[PDB]
RNA sequence: UCCUAAGAAGCUAUUAAAAUCACC
RNA sequence: AUGUGAUUUUAAUAGCUUCUUAGGA
């Protein structure tokens, strides 16, 4: 009965995650001392040619740009724990996340460091060009 | 079963799958999406935006290694160290039967306090937008070996006042003993399914207001406190479990409890197989023998009580044998060969029970039961002291642990007897009135042959000394009686109780002087 | 000495059914 | 469709290896 969502790679840092007062600080020290990060993730066969931004509601990867779901992105979407996020919403489910392929072996603990400029739309840092 | 598991199996009876985006694993897509590992966005197929998914938090593993992050799990070396803090624990289960199958949410916790808490079924309801931790439908298990589940689907609280009672227990108990808390488990594979609902683990934190272990969470504002501080705070902060099946054990609860106690019963129930799970795990560690190299914390008193233990043993022994005059003297559990009354003429024949890492004073081995050796120690006398034998002879000194005084010191144990730890452990057996059929209870008595020397003046015949038979009791003595009855009504609080032969005579001492 | 087809054996993996043990 | 696993078997299916037969080089 019931549909597997989980592989057994990822049932040692879920379950380690699903129980933490900070569930961010705790994937960090998880990946610092010997971790393999969150296997599993969706992916998208996008066309690989578009306009690189973070948060959309279709895939638009750029050529150095790994397009996820944007639900496997997303730690607290991902341990099934309630987001840190006011009135408790996330923001990354329903859109595609665009994480750099050179930083794409591990999505989950990218979204968890980095952010978006609110004013252009790019990873601050990843291309956000406001000079 | 190609590398997966049934941790967070989605339990819901929708037949299609999920989005690509709004899917938390490339497993839980749909088959339109999958295609060669790299899911495609159909522009025609739009995404649910209204839908529950019951997700099943079972099958947490926690062996994970992080630096900073202590483990829960403990090794059985570790968890006989911490006996103070074990609290058994069982969760019965109700499964979920309405738009959602495959998962059990919890609906009975029970703890080794006592405590039954039952809560509403309560599981983790994957939306659109969050995990909304919502009530789900349940049904109770099927059989009639689960009939008294029937009515409590029907009654029990929500999980934020199951989060704070769980607090309130825990604390009350522990709140003396240790600082920490041990679950023993029988079976931890739904203990921790029930446990994700009211423990949150973190980085190895202290106390605020406080300097004590940080031992409770609270979600509300965001602190820790150790277990005296926790009013209202609701998350148990980092717990250490214990599987007590992981020890070898084939067959029931039930079926390995009532091979070593006919006490305690009334199965699947919480409360009563969260003391059976604990009653199993003090026997399995301690029933077995007393270790002498794992000290023990002082909680209190641990200083008085034993030298107190002591200074009474020095007496009532060098009393009896002064006053009888037995020719030999017996011993019989006394680990070390320590002569409580070493200067004395008896011959002090050391039958202990083992043999214990010293044969420099020979001291014998020997094991004593009634019906074996009730003819064997026929000569003077037999100094039982804090010996666990099922009868004692009809000429003995006996100092026998009465089980039945509660304490922070008496932990409750195996078989009706109890876990004495005080600066080592003792699992004395139940305190039955059928071994003392041989003997008798010991009057209170201070006797010295100590020379009197030179404020409230005090006439008690208890006392045994040339100075009080006379008009003036000198305060050489006076003193010593009040410590002396002091030292025996901490010893009588502690729940030690003495006995002594028949043929015991107060009057016999007088004759000394 | 090498490639292909069939048969047999062994190992591993995927689904299905049955049996035992534990949890409920 | 009514709960969760774990271990064995018993069927198919897939892959690899070994042996036998046949065809070719
Ligand atoms: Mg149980
Ligand atoms: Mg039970
Ligand atoms: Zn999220
Ligand atoms: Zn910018
Ligand atoms: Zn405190
Ligand atoms: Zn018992
Ligand atoms: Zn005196």
């Amino acid at each position: 009965a019931g549909n597997a969502t989980e592989v057994p790679a990822n049932s040692t840092v879920l379950s380690f995650c699903a129980f933490a007062v900070d569930a961010a600080k705790a994937y960090k020290d998880y990946l610092a001392s010997g971790g393999q990060p969150i296997t599993n993730c969706v992916k998208m066969l996008c066309t690989h040619t578009g306009t690189g931004q973070a948060i959309t509601v279709t895939p638009e990867a750029n050529m150095d740009q790994e397009s996820f779901g944007g639900a496997s992105c997303c730690l607290y979407c991902r341990c099934h724990i309630d987001h840190p996020n006011p009135k408790g919403f996330c923001d990354l489910k329903g859109k595609y996340v665009q994480i750099p392929t050179t930083c794409a072996n591990d999505p989950v603990g990218f979204t968890l460091k980095n952010t978006v400029c609110t004013v252009c739309g790019m990873w601050k840092g990843y291309g956000c060009s406001c000079d | 079963a190609e590398n997966v598991t049934g941790l967070f199996k989605d339990c819901s009876k929708v037949i299609t799958g999920l989005h690509p985006t709004q899917a938390p694993t490339h497993l839980s897509v749909d088959t339109k999406f999958k295609t060669e590992g790299l899911c495609v966005d159909i522009p025609g197929i739009p995404k649910d935006m209204t839908y529950r998914r019951l997700i099943s938090m079972m099958g947490f593993k926690m062996n994970y290694q992080v630096n900073g992050y202590p483990n829960m799990f403990i090794t059985r070396e570790e968890a006989i160290r911490h006996v103070r803090a074990w609290i058994g624990f069982d969760v019965e289960g109700c499964h979920a039967t309405r738009e959602a199958v495959g998962t059990n949410l919890p609906l009975q916790l029970g703890f080794s306090t006592g405590v039954n808490l039952v809560a509403v079924p309560t599981g983790y309801v994957d939306t659109p937008n969050n995990t909304d931790f919502s009530r789900v439908s349940a049904k109770p298990p099927p059989g009639d070996q689960f009939k008294h589940l029937i009515p409590l689907m029907y009654k029990g609280l929500p999980w934020n006042v199951v989060r704070i009672k769980i607090v309130q227990m825990l604390s009350d108990t522990l709140k003396n003993l240790s600082d920490r808390v041990v679950f023993v488990l029988w079976a931890h594979g739904f203990a921790l399914t029930s446990m994700k609902y009211f423990v949150k683990i973190g980085p190895e934190r202290t106390c605020c207001l406080c300097d004590r272990r940080a031992t409770c969470f609270s979600t509300a504002s965001d602190t820790y406190a150790c277990w005296h501080h926790s009013i209202g705070f609701d998350y148990v902060y980092n717990p250490f479990m214990i599987d007590v099946q992981q020890w070898g054990f084939t067959g029931n609860l039930q079926s390995n409890h009532d091979l070593y106690c006919q006490v305690h019963g009334n199965a699947h129930v919480a409360s009563c197989d969260a003391i059976m799970t604990r009653c199993l795990a003090v026997h399995e560690c301690f029933v077995k023998r007393v270790d002498w190299t794992i000290e023990y914390p002082i909680i209190g008193d641990e200083l008085k009580i034993n030298a107190a233990c002591r200074k009474v043993q020095h007496m009532v022994v060098k009393a009896a044998l002064l006053a009888d005059k037995f020719p030999v003297l017996h011993d019989i559990g006394n680990p070390k060969a320590i002569k409580c009354v070493p200067q004395a003429d008896v011959e002090w024949k050391f039958y202990d029970a083992q043999p214990c890492s010293d044969k420099a004073y020979k001291i014998e081995e020997l094991f004593y039961s009634y019906a074996t050796h009730s003819d064997k120690f026929t000569d003077g006398v037999c100094l039982f002291w804090n010996c666990n034998v099922d009868r004692y002879p009809a000429n003995s000194i006996v100092c026998r642990f009465d089980t039945r005084v509660l304490s922070n010191l008496n932990l409750p144990g195996c078989d009706g007897g109890s876990l004495y730890v005080n600066k080592h452990a003792f699992h004395t057996p139940a305190f039955d009135k059928s071994a003392f059929v041989n003997l008798k209870q010991l009057p209170f008595f201070y006797y010295s042959d100590s020379p009197c020397e030179s404020y409230v003046p005090l006439k008690s015949a208890t006392c045994i000394t040339r100075c009080n038979l006379g008009g003036a009791v000198c305060r050489h003595h006076a003193n010593e009686y009040r410590l002396y009855l002091d030292a025996y009504n901490m010893m009588i609080s502690a729940g030690f109780s003495l006995w002594v032969y028949k043929q015991f005579d107060t009057y016999n001492l007088w004759n000394t002087f």
